[PDB]
């Protein structure tokens, strides 16, 4: 696979351009996960090619352009369309939120259209620029605290501020279940309240397995948060009007989908006539 | 600095912070987060002359707002939209109670 | 009435100062007796509020001001008021910031 | 028997001067603002007494009541109006701003102006609609109100003028009946002593603790608390740490409310041991 010429291109506004790309097998371009107006053609010498004309260049075009092998190995080109009517390349809201499972390098994808633009990183409400390295093709990459950030640039003569990004690092750790009941021995027609508490993880799954479950109206557990710093999430299972058969094994199996740590504690609750 | 006379905090609407708890989005499990965690609301506040009067809203408005329910799955999270009902007060009065 | 729905994305309450209300209780002015009233019953105080995008990050005051104001102890005699003065200092917050914890 | 030339309601031009006369069979006087102003008293050969006050350089603040009485409840009142643009609502004392009541009755918001032709309306402090309450330029608005603050408004010249805010306040009142108790009636040397006095029904009350350690010997400062605010529940706790002896004896809580002067007391005996 090859292209003319590569690797990074800086084009003029509203101007025209042609990108070619050939390989032994069929070839196609793809901008934003979806292939645009192309013009595939096969050579008599067993060579497939593909061309796509970029007409009326506008900043909004700036970005990654690939060339694949269809009807993991490809060639990406980056094109900059310096457009003074375009500040930071607008991006998805799902991009504005950066959720993390662990401590790692982060990228704040705020990009410009002109490679010669001075882009700085700031905390939403902060003036001083932060010492993080900038890559006009990807943005700022570094380590951050869970706060909000914005980028700043000087287009024309006016300062522009991108949207605000939010870093959020999830709370994860080992899982240990702590089950208990108001009383393991209850009388018929009374309340069966069990409390499954787990601390450490923010987002955890709760699964209650009990006697009155299979073939019989199940119960809806009610979760609750004790503390918010060291996550103390509690799930309680309440069974008013305790019928019999309720006597048995009540197990709370807790798992966190972030990783997949599992844990389960059980207790036995008897009901007397 | 001169100690000025204290001025009563009039019964009127003032901006407060409302917590969008997970409880109001899904009380069945805890496999998610909600964003943003809090939002502003207008609420009657201030005091009245007595205890036989109470500062209460004269007109409230319930409005839907969109929040993000974030469920996680293998280092990658699952974004989902969810509506939450916010209550604002538009006006108040000390009401004989 | 009605209108074409325009989704309203919820906006985070920013960590900043807002006006809150402080009740000035009789106990505050003088807990030794209960033969007076306090005027006014409440006052406005600037306070830091709002959430930080995360639970281990907290909104906290960075500038605090102790502001004294004068209130009145009003004793009631045969339904006639006797006005005495008292001073209460209010704790205003003039600025905040999110702080990792 | 008392007569004034001429009476009863006057409207006088600013800076003017006026002479009022009062006479009766016995001595007589003019009183303005509770205190008799510069008068010139005299007696008549026929057994008549008189007093004449000379109002000079009239100003809006001279607006108000002027009475003629018998000294060195039957009197004669005159109301003088001195229209004066430099004046808005007549200024009044902080005591007139709070209207404390013990029962449900008619009430008067005493906001008065200097000119009887001025339009005056009543409003809830923050409120734009004029309340439907009869007004008397001499006295103010009279009607039935709830416990809120009210202001009066008038237009003097071209500007709207606002009075100070008046506050209607019905105190919570009732019979008093004290209830006292202790953490324990029999305490030991060096331990704490704590009694409680609770009265309900009154918003304001005076608590009085009489006890051993009092006369000749540092007294103890009680701590009052409010349990329930609707029917007022007020509690006073007397606390004596490191109980010494002699503390044994009678402890009393005398409670009185000054609004109607009701009183009540309960005694209990505490004994300290070694
Ligand atoms: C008795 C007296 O002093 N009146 C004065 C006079 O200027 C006039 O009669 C009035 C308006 O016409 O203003 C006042
Ligand atoms: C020029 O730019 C506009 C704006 O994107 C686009 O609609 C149009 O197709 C482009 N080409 C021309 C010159 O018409
Ligand atoms: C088609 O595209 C897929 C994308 O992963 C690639 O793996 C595959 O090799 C391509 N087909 C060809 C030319 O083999
Ligand atoms: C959870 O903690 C308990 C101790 O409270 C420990 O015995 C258990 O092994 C832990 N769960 C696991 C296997 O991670
Ligand atoms: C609880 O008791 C039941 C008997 O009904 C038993 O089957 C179960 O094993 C007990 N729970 C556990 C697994 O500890
Ligand atoms: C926990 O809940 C039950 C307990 O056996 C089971 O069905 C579920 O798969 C468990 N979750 C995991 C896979 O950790
Ligand atoms: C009227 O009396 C007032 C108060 O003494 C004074 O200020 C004013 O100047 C007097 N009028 C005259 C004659 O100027
Ligand atoms: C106080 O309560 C008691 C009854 O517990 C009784 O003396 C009366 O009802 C009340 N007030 C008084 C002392 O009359
Ligand atoms: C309370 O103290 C005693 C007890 O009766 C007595 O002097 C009177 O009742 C009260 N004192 C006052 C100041 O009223
Ligand atoms: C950049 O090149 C284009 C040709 O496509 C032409 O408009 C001119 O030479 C340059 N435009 C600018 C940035 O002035
Ligand atoms: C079971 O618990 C007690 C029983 O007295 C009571 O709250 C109620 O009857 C039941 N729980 C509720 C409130 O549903
Ligand atoms: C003067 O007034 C007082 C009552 O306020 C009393 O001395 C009496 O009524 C009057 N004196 C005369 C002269 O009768
Ligand atoms: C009072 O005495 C001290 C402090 O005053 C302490 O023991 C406690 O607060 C009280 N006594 C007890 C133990 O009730
Ligand atoms: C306190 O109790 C004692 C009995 O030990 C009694 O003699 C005394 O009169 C009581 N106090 C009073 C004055 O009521």
């Amino acid at each position: 696979v090859v292209t003319p010429p590569g690797p990074e291109l800086v084009l003029n506004v509203s101007s025209t351009f042609v990108l070619t790309c050939s390989g032994s097998a069929p070839v196609v371009w793809e901008r934003m996960s979806q292939e645009p107006p192309q013009e595939m053609a096969k050579a008599q010498d067993g060579t497939f090619s593909s061309v796509l004309t970029l007409t009326n260049l506008t900043g909004l075009d700036t970005g990654e352009y690939f060339c694949t092998h269809n009807d993991d190995e490809r060639k990406r080109l980056y094109i900059f369309v310096p457009d003074p009517t375009v500040g930071f390349l607008p991006n998805d809201a799902e991009e504005l939120f950066i959720f993390l499972t662990e401590i790692t390098e982060i990228t704040i994808p705020c990009r410009v259209t002109d490679p010669q633009l001075v882009v700085t990183l700031h905390e939403k409400k902060g003036d001083v620029a932060l010492p993080v390295p900038y890559d006009h093709q990807r943005g700022f990459s570094g380590i951050f605290e869970d706060r909000s950030y914005i980028c700043k640039t000087t287009i024309g003569d006016r300062e522009v501020d991108s949207d605000a990004y939010y870093v959020y690092r999830l709370q994860v750790s080992s899982i240990n279940v702590s089950v208990n009941a108001v009383q393991t021995v209850v009388r018929q027609g009374e309340n069966i309240t069990l409390m499954c508490i787990v601390i450490g993880n923010e987002v955890v799954n709760f699964e209650w397995t009990y006697p009155r479950k299979e073939s019989g109206r199940l119960v809806e557990p009610v979760t609750d948060f004790l503390l918010d710093m060291p996550y103390h999430i509690r799930s309680i299972l309440h069974i008013p009007s305790a019928e019999l058969e309720d006597s048995g094994t009540y197990t709370c199996n807790v798992t966190e989908s972030v990783n997949d740590h599992q844990d389960e504690k059980a207790i036995n609750i008897t009901v007397v006539e | 600095t001169i100690a000025e006379p204290a001025m009563i905090a009039e019964c009127k609407t003032r901006t407060e912070v409302f917590e969008i708890s997970r409880r109001l989005i899904d009380r069945t499990n805890a496999n998610f987060l909600v964003w943003p965690p809090c939002v502003e609301v207008q609420r009657c506040s201030g005091c009245c002359n007595n205890r036989n009067v109470q500062c209460r809203p004269t007109q409230v408005q319930l409005r839907p707002v969109q929040v993000r329910k974030i469920e996680i799955v293998r280092k990658k999270p699952i974004f989902k939209k969810a509506t939450v009902t916010l209550e604002d007060h538009l006006a108040c009065k000390c009401e004989t109670v």
